[PDB]
């Protein structure tokens, strides 16, 4: 997903926390993350505080 | 000629009112005050905040006095999804409007008065038979004249869509108990039910806490609208020091004691009502099932900064503050006759009491103190000191409306009853009457409740009695006790 | 640096405000008080209580002072039966909604403006012609723009069943007159119309007497619901001694005088409104025609018990109390120009005035002080002292809204007008202005009323003028006068 | 035995409260006052009163003090006629409900979220697409849960006939600015927007200015009904001397200065809203197009007449009055981040701030301080002194509800925010805190507004900031300054 986002946005999963987090990558200086949407995958990865 | 003659038309009676007059209406006099500033500062809890848990905060020392204190609560927006569409449907149970336990409990009391084939009847016929049986029940129990069946068939226009909402006055309901502690000693304790009763009686017109605590005056459609998005609530904590500037808590005089607020939070299952039993409740932004870790709270404190001369004077001699403390008697009710033994201490200013049906609590209507069919749950009450009537038997309306009219800023919209020994129990600085319960061997509140109160589906209804009492907080050598 | 600099940034002007400051915001000071207790005691009338009769009670001596006083009224629930089904149909006549005398009186004023065949028209056509004639009347009399006919056709959704109800604010209406007597002398007198006017002007937000007096704010459906069962009303009697604890009536200082409350009760025929003219009104529990002996009342008094030292001091020297007494000028109105000659005495603090249409009174709407079509009955008023304008001609809104805004806790919802000579006429202990009417040869209130006020069907409309005046009650050697 | 034992059950702590008691509850004490009388006198303007003009009045010297001051405004009734039926159709443009600029501005923000063929859609389909796009916009911007489309389709039942009405709270809107002048110097200035904000925060329950200023709480049908006939409004001017009798302006002490009220009137085009764009608005009585000369106003002043001894004492030594003056910072808003540089002077008690959308102003809804879609226009605010946070970033609800709860008689129904440095900013005679802005190099109010605030159709939205500051008015040798 990070590679499909051209590393503009970084997705990282923390196995000790069992949590997925999203961070600004290469767009961090130019853009702000306003919102996240998508299908069942986006909801599954991010809808439950990253669980 | 007439206006000058009025000033000359004085006798020996006017001398008691106007001779050597020390005041004029035609010139303002003002007093000079010392320099001070106010600062509002928000502070996080020292422990994690979660539903059903206890959390505490150690209050920072960011000024010389502590004045106002608000619990800032942040609640997420709610969404709902069908359990069949959810990858993890396992959640705590919530009260649901398709399973109205309060309406079912009310129907249970009128079942003996239903004439005809109730079990086999169509839904519309069952509603008619229940409304007719309500008339027969009320005629038999209360000698009530029958209401037209059409006037009892109030359809609450419930929306034809799925929803969940935070319960009425959620800002108070969340605070099951809060304790103000100094040096590890509990100085005062407040309860959710007491906070609501205090707002009903002492809440001033045009300054009601409605939006600040998530209260809609029982309009479910407004609770639904508010619950679709994040809510920020500012719940006032009505400690003795928040009532008047001269009672502000002297932080500088208590330098060697930690000041702590402890809060016991409501369980998440009690905070939410849903349209249907088969819905999962989701956090609206995160799209995950709502969980106990979604409660966020912080403490907003108003500090007072003093000029050095006043700060030094207060540090040298803070002396004593008159304080009001709260006491509670909590009892289960299983009979129409109830005696509450009020083991309260100190000079009691006043007490409040009210009842909650088990069915209203189970329906998530936590501040509905009404009886069966929304009636007054108390028929009469008596107050006894050492088995002698201090207040002889009086009807519910006297304890609810006459006591509120005499001693309070407002009359309660709910079935809250009060009694004052004080002429002005809302004055925080001027004692105006009390009864010393530490010198009474027995204090009994005897209640006659409505028929069938605490029977069947209402077994373990709740009686709340709260008292306000005077005590003294002493400051000496940087300690408070 | 900034907050300390503010405390140092003082000049010669700040010295008048803050030099030698006698108060701090950062330390509470309280005063100690003497020991006292409050007791509420209910007492029966000495004579029988009945509709249309006079009853009295001799107030018991169950404490050292008398503070609050409430008339506890118990009204039976109402039911109705057709006169044809009743074994004894002979009852007093009651106002009925099928014979709306107020609506008929309003129609009578617009009859000259009805164009076309009114007598032969269908009911729906008559309602249209009346609404069009109302526009023509209001255009001709008031230069009013016409309202859409559909906006004037307010159907009050009246229930399609038979009912009777107690009139609006029945707790006040029942008290045609009450007299507080000491030693056989009348100390003060209050009237139903004055009690209502006092609650409109001085009734605090969140402490309105609504439930305590059977007032619904003109919602007939709520009066109907309340009237189906027994009602217990607690009507406050606003005597001088009920207004402040320091004015509590010193029972111990008046030992040789009987204290009496006398009450003249309203006639039963004036207390009830029914859906239809052919209905008999029954006592809901007893299933008998309602009669004059079904009125029940008792007096609820709050006594103060004093410590022996304060009781002995008060017995030795009760001295004098400043009192407010009420005076009344009651006049019939048969013309649009009315002059009321106010033969009041003593230092008058303020007066109230208002009008009642004969048609509103006959319809049983006793506290409806509106004019024709619900308009303001007063166009303008002037106040004259010895034929000199004390207040030049002012419009109704100035006497109703500006005077209430300046001097009262509330603005009246009805057409009650006031004028204050006092800066604070609601302060019971601090005189703040008066006009001495015992030194004026004439006091005239000149009124210009709406067109056709007191004409035709409103011949013998009523003008009420009430004044509040200062006097002194003296206590000496166990006597009061 | 128990009540006497309570009076004997005293210790060393009770001595601080009750030893040498200087007050009793069982005997009234009153103070005598000097003789005075109040007179209300209506006075015409010295210049012509017209819409969009400035007018002044020189206040007459008809007593010794000046107390209350009301602007008495008379507005004609409104009628409408089609432009095609009018012999002279040329009139100023008025806001019209067929051209709702506020609704069009709200739609403009959701246009990017409309999915499908909006341009070619039927009207009912466009309303559906707009409601769905509102859900998508609110989900994207606020993480809001979607509302059912049927709950967003609120039809305001607008009447199916032609009308025009005076805008909400027209009595305040008419007063764009008023200046109280003494000897040619401006003593204080008030603004329409400040008058409304002061009534929202300080307006007491049961004494709201509703009828006196033509305010309906945004019920257009009531504004229409009121606007069909002549309206008489009594707008209170809340000068320092109208707040307490001891601050009454001493006319006798200022004998050599003219006292003037100057009023800048609103433009007629801003005062009226009509059902349709093609209607001409007529004076209802005169049947002519409404014009700028149809505004009528007069000043109603309450004078105080003093006894000669008090008048002579006040003339010899009126001394100094503490006064509150008002200051204003008015700014255009074109971005979601706004910094207001508050160049106010003197000891500031408190400030108010609020925003008005350009679209709300252009729609004639002058007191609608809401954001886009009726939301709160402020997300958060911070207050800085010399680039140091005096109040760190707080959410809108803290500035609106918590500050009002702590310091004001009422919570605002509109998006008015406040902050007090005073413990009691509504006390006109007792200073209870301030910040001296004449000693701060910078005072900045930093605002984060809602998304798209001040963008596109809302370019040049307005920020209002008003401050209340202490000053001293001095009276010497018949002069005031």
């Amino acid at each position: 997903i990070t590679n499909a986002m051209n590393s503009a946005i970084i997705f990282n999963h923390d196995d000790p926390a069992a949590r997925t987090r999203m961070y600004p990558g290469t767009c961090s200086n130019t853009h702000v993350i306003e919102s996240v949407s998508g299908d069942s995958l986006a909801k599954a990865l991010l809808g439950y505080d990253g669980v | 000629a007439g206006s000058l003659t009025q000033l000359l038309a004085t006798g020996s009676m006017d001398a008691a009112l106007t001779q050597n007059a020390t005041r004029t209406f035609w010139k303002s006099s003002y007093q000079k005050h010392s320099l001070f500033a106010l600062e509002s500062i928000n502070q996080p809890f020292t422990t994690q905040v979660q539903f059903g848990a206890e959390s505490h905060i150690t209050v920072n020392r960011q000024g010389d006095l502590l004045s106002w204190m608000y619990l800032k609560i942040v609640l997420p927006g709610l969404k709902v999804q069908n359990q069949a569409d959810t990858v993890q449907p396992t959640q705590q149970s919530f009260a649901s409007l398709d399973n109205d336990v309060a309406a079912q409990a009310d129907v249970s009391h009128v079942l003996p008065y239903i004439e005809g084939a109730y079990t086999e009847a169509s839904l519309n016929t069952k509603e008619q038979l229940i409304a007719e049986a309500k008339n027969s029940y009320e005629a038999a129990k209360y000698n009530a004249a029958p209401l037209p069946v059409a006037a009892q068939m109030q359809s609450t226009e419930m929306p034809d869509f799925d929803y969940a909402y935070w319960t009425e006055a959620i800002g108070f309901h969340l605070i099951k108990r809060a304790e103000f502690k100094v040096g590890g000693a509990t100085i005062d304790t407040i309860w959710s039910e007491l906070l609501f009763a205090m707002e009903e009686l002492m809440g001033r017109a045009g300054r009601r806490l409605t939006e600040t605590i998530g209260r809609t005056l029982r309009r479910p459609t407004e609770l639904m609208k508010a619950s679709r998005q994040e809510q920020i609530l500012y719940v006032p904590l009505p400690w003795y020091f928040t009532k008047h500037p001269s009672l502000a808590f002297p932080l500088v005089a208590a330098t060697y004691h930690n000041i702590q607020l402890w809060v016991q939070w409501a369980q998440l299952n009690s905070c939410i009502i849903k349209s249907r039993s088969n819905l999962v409740v989701l956090h609206a932004e995160r799209n995950v099932p709502i969980s106990d870790d979604h409660l966020r709270a912080s403490l907003e404190c108003t500090y007072v900064h003093l000029e050095a001369a006043e700060r030094d004077a207060l540090t040298a001699n803070a002396g004593t503050q008159l304080i009001v403390q709260h006491q509670a008697h909590l009892q289960q009710v299983s009979s129409n006759n109830v005696t509450a033994r009020l083991n309260f201490n100190f000079p009691v200013l006043e007490f409040y009491y009210f009842l909650r049906r088990k069915a209203n609590k189970d329906a998530g209507d936590h501040f509905n103190f009404s009886g069966i069919g929304g009636r007054d749950p108390v028929v009469s009450a008596e107050l006894l000191f050492n088995n002698t009537a201090r207040v002889t038997q009086k009807p519910a309306v006297w304890w609810r409306a006459v006591q509120a009219l005499q001693f309070h800023s407002s009359a309660p919209l709910t079935n809250i009853y009060s009694y004052s020994f004080s002429l002005s129990p809302e004055d925080p600085i001027t004692p105006s009457g009390s009864a010393n319960f530490s010198r009474l061997d027995s204090v009994e509140l005897a209640l006659t409740l409505q028929d069938d109160f605490g029977a069947a589906h209402d077994a373990n209804s709740e009686l709340f009695v709260f008292a306000r009492s005077y005590n003294i907080l002493k400051f000496t050598n940087g300690l408070a006790g």
